[PDB]
């Protein structure tokens, strides 16, 4: 998962994660993999909007993929009720995701070292061997 | 005593020398050059055009339509 628990309890109140999680678990008590569990899906869901034209297993991580990711999870989490604005925040995500696999917007950089995730090559073309270039020397 | 054989040395090995401008002399890494060696050098200077040994040559005239033509093909 592209973000830990211990970061989504601290973006969103801890208190509300657990009144969220307390009634999915099996016993009653306050969960962990509930919230890890969620984390999961929705990197899997950024993961298969990013992997149009990323190599998906990132080299470096996008420092905003955690906030994506964070933003996704909570609305995964709030399927049964959610408030208006954690569906406009979802719906605004979803498209960020569309626009970064269309390539409209880069996802970023890892804000460390400002380094840009790679990817496999979305144009690629092949010709015949070049002969009559310019780069012959001989003749001319 | 006639000559046996008449090798046709490359004439690139000639400058000519910078006083004068019109007497062949062979390289010798100097800056006058050294000169031919009486009775050993068959020189045959086919001035097309009037002026100077290096300027009389067809190539003067005929590089620009060789880099056109070859440049085209």
């Amino acid at each position: 998962n592209y973000a830990t628990v211990n970061d989504l309890c601290a973006r969103y109140t801890r208190t509300r994660l657990d009144i969220l999680t307390r009634p999915k678990t099996a016993d009653g008590q306050p969960d962990d993999a509930v919230a890890e569990q969620a984390l999961a899906d929705a990197s899997a869901f950024i993961d298969g909007y990013l992997a149009a034209r990323f190599v998906l297993p990132l080299t470096v991580v996008p420092s905003l993929l955690k906030r994506q990711c964070c933003v996704v999870a909570w609305f995964y989490l709030n399927e049964s009720q959610p408030t208006e604005q954690i569906t406009a925040t979802y719906r605004d995500t979803v498209r960020w995701l569309e626009q970064v696999r269309d390539g409209k917007t880069d996802p970023g950089v890892e804000s460390r070292t400002a380094a840009s995730p790679e990817g496999e090559d979305l144009v690629q073309v092949q010709s015949d061997p070049p002969v009559f270039s310019r780069k012959q020397k001989g003749f001319i | 005593r006639v000559p046996v054989a008449l090798h046709h040395r490359d004439p690139a090995l000639f400058c000519a020398n910078p006083d004068n401008l019109n007497e062949l002399r062979l390289r010798d890494a100097s800056y006058h050059g050294l000169e031919l060696q009486p009775f050993g050098w068959f020189m045959h200077r086919a001035k097309s055009r009037t002026g100077y040994v290096g300027t009389n040559g067809l190539v003067r005239t005929l590089i620009w339509p060789f880099i056109f033509k070859n440049y085209s093909v």
